[PDB]
């Protein structure tokens, strides 16, 4: 049995390489700056130190994973990106013109809120992301600027056409993209005659395959759904800390100031103790969930490093490791 | 005390599962790039991995990988292979290397070291002609 | 039947409105698609220009538990042509009417043994001045011992008569003659209060709700705020002293002439019980979309 | 409410845009007022979000004022061991806040401008310089880094991008190739936690410590030790 | 004493590691107070102080909404033998609004 006709299929994959780096101010979140609250909190003591140490360890682990994977994807030698890259092969979606067009389309089509890294204090001052300051925590900035992440992808796009020609990472062979595609198609078990006589139709098929997924960014794409699910997971994780402040855990009020304003000290002591116990239990659960998600992110980052080292800089012969059919 | 012990049991189970996964990863690494030379790009050694050594560690397993690290790159002029002007059907292509133009003409070099050396039959393979190859009519390689 | 998705008969949050959010609220609410306790009022007998004997239903002998309050839709049949109840072959314009409410905690028989007597202090809601005034009082009522009177002979039922030849003229209102018609049957003793409320006469459907808490009896309506919409909104906090257990509807007849018998609207009653609803508060905060849990 | 002497500095329009401790006739808190458009219903006079936080208030003059938050500024610290060098940061805020309006315990700096504008915010205790470091060990965030002196305050540098060795693309039959000429053997050290230390606990000994009445109070739980 | 003191007690050691450390944030001070909403006539306590007080099973109820109440006007004349307050402080009724 032999095929007679073929197509180029795009398979979209997502890897949650790291979760959003978040930390919480223990006394600010649990206590909200009240003196009698602080005195009732000081008996517990090292619990704030314990959760701060756990969150800082998770953040440093994610930071080390990000640095390790970016050292792994740091190409030794790359090629400049110019307009008309790839010649007849239209790849200008991946052309950076800052970010690229496909990256800007992906960031536009996904519900993303900028976490006020320039004037977030002013964003809460004059005009859901305002709750990340008032609720008593913060979201750390990422290790790289957007601008640099990008370079990295520009270097990878410049190096994929060159590294995948001969085994060994020592040399660089940045051939134009069309002949790289021709050599890979020769390598995956297609004779050189049909490649030599039918460049135009395979070029049109590749261009149509690339252009098809540009308008396909919707609910029907599984990788888009996974990206939205990861963003919603981060949103729910932050919405916990923004939400169950209003939970009373058996107390008659959700405000420390109203409790100390309305209650006798024998009974306001018990009410504040219940509030502290509930908030600390919630924070410990959040710390455990953050540790689990950080371990999952580290494992997924290792998987992403494996994938980008195997079937991105080279053409992997593994049957459907990262692309259905012959990759 | 019982709540603390149950938390410790859960933490021990999580660490044991992580240890089992890491032990499977260690078995994979020692089966791939210790008893053999893995060609995977940086699976266990940055750069081109050469050899590995395995020793014990008071909780786990310690690996040291000797790998290749390049330096002092140079820029040269290269082709895809040599074909005869009189016989365009016959065409050769480099094997585990590249065809490099170096004078005292064409020459062959390795894929990880700038080692110009005269082109012979023990390092090239025959291949179908294409348009992009570099024909020659004054010094035919053997 | 009430369609909760069509936002009919939902009690608003009492003091904390919202905007543009979907929120779950636990409170006193009706079931979706209840046939309710639909009642209709009719005019009395008349031959030419002589207002003859009344023509009412049997609702004076009907009593139901107050439970957790209830809602009433008013004028859902108006601005339309419908049959006359006393004259089925006659079709006239349907006009909205406002109902009369009787609430208490004791149930007993009349002098002839018929159900409907309510002992001690009783809450009475009664419209007057062709419904412009909305008089309310939780007062002591006493039967009369005359002809066709509750403590007297030849007694069948009690009702309130309206004669729009003189009541519904320009201005006038025949000086609160529906209160006169009620006092023609009953007597008022040790009356606690007299609350009056103004509603302009129109032909737009509206809503009303009644409930009780330890504060008192809360009356909710849409005439105060949502004229073109329809939602509950707090207008009356009656300072009741006792828990209301049972309620009933006063029959009402119209002493219109036979040649000008005009159709009157029919109202509905839907009981309230505790549920957890899901509400969509829009940009203006009005309830327009709501779904149930059960 | 109780009777109170209402001074002229209690209206919303007098203290717009300022963090004030509001007591809306029983609704207590601290927050910032702002001018918005009419949203909600006028009769209720109180609006909340999905998380039971007050959003706005209809003032008696007929004006709607959004009550949002008395937003604070987070602070972080960069500290180095073996060089007693530290500096402070205020995250994602313009350099506007000075030492006047303080809370918590205290703060300290060194001898003397002092602020610095960064994409991460406003920084006290750092001097900025056009330096590029590829091996930063104190990553501040975004791409900023602190360089301790080896002894003044730390130099502020940007985390640079190691540009790979560029090779030109020729659009002809020839090609420009890059090849290494010199090499070294590099040792890369890796660790794999293949198993954790095998540990067990004696349940009755640990929880009870060999006391009889303790044992009798433990036997009702039973299979938990099992 | 300062930031570094809190950092040192966060680890229970005099030697820490070099690294960016999250620490307790600070709060902006209030600029003033605003108390403004609709007000009306004072709350009326006259029928409480007039007439025969009824029995315990016939207690008379007074409701107060949208009014001004001062405890110094009626509790001063109250020869209070006993004063208890459950799930509320006794001084909350004098200042807090409902
Ligand atoms: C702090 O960061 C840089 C520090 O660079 C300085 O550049 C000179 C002006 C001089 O003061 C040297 O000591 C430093 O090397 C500064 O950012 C500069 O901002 C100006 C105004 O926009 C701009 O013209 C320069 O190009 C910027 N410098 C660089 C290297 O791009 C500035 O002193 C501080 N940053 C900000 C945002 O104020
Ligand atoms: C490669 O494909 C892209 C996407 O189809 C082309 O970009 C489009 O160009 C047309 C003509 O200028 C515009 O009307 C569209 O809005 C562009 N689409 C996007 C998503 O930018 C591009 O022109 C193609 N290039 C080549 C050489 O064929
Ligand atoms: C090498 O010599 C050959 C023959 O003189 C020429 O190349 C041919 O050109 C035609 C025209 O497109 C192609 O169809 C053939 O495949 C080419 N053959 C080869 C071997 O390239 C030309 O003179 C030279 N080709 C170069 C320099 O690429
Ligand atoms: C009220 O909430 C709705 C629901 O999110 C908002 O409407 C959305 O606005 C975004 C902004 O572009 C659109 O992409 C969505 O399609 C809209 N959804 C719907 C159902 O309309 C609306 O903006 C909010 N209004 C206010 C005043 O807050
Ligand atoms: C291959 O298939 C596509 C659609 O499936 C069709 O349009 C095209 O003509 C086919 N080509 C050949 C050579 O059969
Ligand atoms: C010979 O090749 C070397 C290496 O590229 C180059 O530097 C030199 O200029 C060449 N000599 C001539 C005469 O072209
Ligand atoms: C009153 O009439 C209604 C109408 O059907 C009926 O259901 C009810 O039983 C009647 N009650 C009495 C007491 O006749
Ligand atoms: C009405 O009030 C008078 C005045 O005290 C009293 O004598 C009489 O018993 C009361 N009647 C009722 C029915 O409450
Ligand atoms: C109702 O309107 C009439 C007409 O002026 C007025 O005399 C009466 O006082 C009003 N009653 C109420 C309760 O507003
Ligand atoms: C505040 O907003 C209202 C309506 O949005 C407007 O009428 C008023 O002039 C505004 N006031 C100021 C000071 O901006
Ligand atoms: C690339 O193509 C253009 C146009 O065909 C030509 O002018 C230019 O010389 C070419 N560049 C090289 C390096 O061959
Ligand atoms: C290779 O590099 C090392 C140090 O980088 C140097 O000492 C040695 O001389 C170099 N060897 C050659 C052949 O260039």
């Amino acid at each position: 049995s032999i095929p007679t006709n073929f197509s180029f299929g795009v398979t979209q994959e997502y890897i949650q390489t790291t979760i959003q780096k978040v930390t919480v101010d223990c006394k600010q979140y649990v206590c909200n700056g009240f003196q009698k609250c602080e005195q009732l909190l000081r008996e517990y003591g090292q619990f704030c130190s314990k959760i701060n140490q756990a969150l800082h360890g998770a953040n440093l682990r994610q930071d080390d994973s990000v640095r390790n994977l970016f050292a792994s994807v740091k190409s030794s030698q790359s090629s400049p990106i110019i307009p008309g890259f790839g010649g007849d092969f239209n790849l200008t979606l991946l052309e950076p013109v800052a970010r690229s067009a496909i990256e800007d389309l992906l960031f536009d089509k996904v519900t993303i809120a900028d976490p006020g890294y320039m004037q977030g204090y002013d964003d809460c001052m004059q005009q859901l992301i305002c709750a990340q300051y008032v609720a008593g925590y913060k979201v750390l900035p990422p290790l790289m600027d957007v601008n640099m992440e990008a370079a990295y992808t520009s270097s990878l796009l410049g190096s994929i056409a060159g590294v995948g020609w001969t085994a060994g990472l020592s040399s660089f062979a940045a051939i134009p993209f069309a002949q790289s595609i021709f050599y890979r198609l020769n390598g995956v078990g297609i004779t050189q005659q049909v490649l030599s006589e039918n460049q135009k139709l395979i070029a049109n098929k590749f261009n149509q395959a690339l252009g098809a997924m540009q308008t396909g960014f919707t609910t029907t794409n599984e990788a888009f759904q996974k990206v939205q699910d990861a963003v919603n997971n981060n949103a729910q994780a932050l919405s916990k800390l923004a939400s169950e402040l209003s939970n009373t855990f058996g107390a008659i009020s959700a405000s420390i100031g109203d409790i100390i304003q309305r209650l006798d000290p024998p009974e306001q002591d018990a009410q504040i103790d219940r509030l502290i116990n509930g908030r600390l239990t919630t924070l410990n659960a959040f710390v455990a969930q953050q540790l689990v998600r950080s371990e999952s992110a580290a494992l997924s980052a290792q998987l992403a490093k494996d994938k980008v080292n195997e079937c991105v800089k080279a053409q992997s012969k593994r049957s459907g490791f990262c692309g259905q059919g012959t990759h | 005390r019982l709540t603390t012990l149950n938390a410790f049991v859960a933490q021990q189970l999580v660490r044991s599962e992580s240890a089992a996964l890491s032990a499977q990863l260690a078995k994979d690494k020692v089966n791939e790039c210790v008893k053999a030379q893995s060609k995977r790009s940086g699976f266990c050694g940055q750069g081109t991995h050469i050899v590995s050594f395995v020793v014990n560690a008071p909780n786990g397993l310690y690996f040291m990988h000797v790998g290749y690290y390049p330096s002092n790159h140079i820029e040269v002029v290269s082709a895809y292979g040599l074909c005869d002007a009189a016989n365009p059907t016959n065409c050769i292509a480099p094997v585990n290397g590249y065809f490099i133009k170096t004078n005292n003409e064409w020459s062959y070099t390795g894929s990880s070291f700038y080692a110009p050396e005269p082109i012979t039959s023990l390092n090239t393979k025959y291949v179908a002609p294409q348009v992009t190859y570099q024909n020659i009519s004054t010094n035919l390689p053997p | 039947p009430i369609d909760v998705s069509k936002a009919d008969g939902i009690i608003y949050p009492q003091g904390r409105t919202y905007s543009n959010i979907t929120i779950t609220y636990q409170g006193l609410f009706p079931y979706q698609g209840d046939h309710g306790d639909m009642y209709v009022y009719s005019a009395g007998h008349a031959t030419g220009t002589t207002p003859q004997k009344l023509f009412v239903a049997n609702y004076s002998q009907d009593v139901k538990q107050f439970a957790n309050g209830f809602v009433v839709r008013i004028g859902a049949a108006a601005n339309s042509t419908g049959t006359v109840i006393i004259s089925p072959s006659t079709s006239a314009t349907i006009r909205k009417i406002y109902p009369a409410f009787m609430l208490g905690s004791s149930v007993g028989n009349f002098s002839d043994g018929k159900m409907g007597r309510f002992f001690n202090h009783t809450l009475v809601l009664l419209p007057d001045g062709c419904g412009t005034l909305l008089r309310a009082f939780y007062c002591i009522l006493e039967p009369r011992s005359g002809n066709h009177c509750p403590a007297g002979n030849s007694y069948t039922s009690f009702a309130t008569y309206h004669t729009p030849a003189t009541d519904c003229s320009d201005g006038n209102y025949n000086r609160n003659a529906s209160l006169n018609s009620f006092k023609e049957y009953f007597n008022l003793r040790n009356c606690t209060f007299m609350y009056t409320y103004n509603i302009t006469e129109d032909e737009i459907l509206e809503w009303f709700g009644i409930t009780q808490t330890a504060q008192g009896v809360h009356l909710f309506s849409s005439r105060y705020v949502d004229l073109y919409g329809g939602n509950m909104f707090q207008f009356a906090t009656l300072p009741v002293y006792d828990t209301i257990k049972y309620y009933s509807i006063i029959p009402h007849s119209i002493r219109s002439i036979q040649s000008d018998r005009k159709a009157w609207a029919a109202f509905y009653v839907y009981k309230l019980q505790p549920l957890t609803f899901l509400l969509d508060f829009s940009v203006d905060g009005y309830i327009r979309r709501a779904i149930d849990c059960g | 409410c109780p009777k109170l002497e209402f001074a002229n500095d209690t209206k919303i329009a007098s203290q717009l845009g300022n963090c004030v401790e509001y007591s809306l006739y029983g609704v207590s808190g601290r927050g910032v007022f702002q001018n918005c458009t009419a949203v909600g219903v006028r009769q209720q006079r109180f609006v909340y979000d999905a998380y039971q936080n007050l959003v706005g208030y209809y003032s008696d003059d007929g004006n709607y004022y959004c009550l949002r938050a008395c937003v604070s500024v987070p602070v972080s610290v960069i500290y180095d061991k073996e060089t007693k060098t530290h500096a402070t940061l205020f995250g994602s805020v313009a350099c506007e806040h000075i030492s006047s309006t303080m809370s918590q315990y205290s703060r300290s700096t060194r001898s003397m401008y002092g602020p610095l504008q960064t994409p991460v915010g406003c920084v006290l205790g750092l001097v900025n310089s056009s330096l590029f470091v590829e091996d930063c060990k104190l990553p501040l965030g975004q791409s900023l880094c602190a360089l301790p002196d080896t002894p003044g305050e730390m130099r502020l540098a940007s985390i640079a991008f190691n540009h790979p060795i560029q090779v030109d693309q020729l659009n002809s039959s020839y090609f420009k190739l890059s090849i290494p000429t010199n090499f070294s053997f590099g040792v890369t050290q890796e660790y794999i936690q293949t198993t954790i230390q095998k540990v067990t606990v004696d349940c009755k000994q640990y929880v009870c410590n060999g006391f009889q009445k303790c044992e009798q109070l433990l036997r009702e739980y039973g299979q938990f030790c099992s | 004493f300062n930031d570094l003191s809190q950092l040192h007690c966060s680890y229970e050691s005099f030697d820490v590691e070099s690294g960016v450390y999250s620490v307790s944030s600070f709060e902006a001070k209030p600029s003033g107070s605003v108390v403004e909403q609709a007000e009306g006539v004072e709350c009326d306590f006259s029928p409480l102080l007039s007439g025969t007080p009824p029995q315990v099973y016939n207690f008379k109820r007074l409701v107060f909404t949208n009014c001004n109440y001062n405890l110094t006007k009626l509790l001063s004349l109250f020869s209070v033998n006993d004063f208890t307050c459950s799930q509320i402080s006794p001084a909350a009724i004098a200042s807090n609004c409902y």
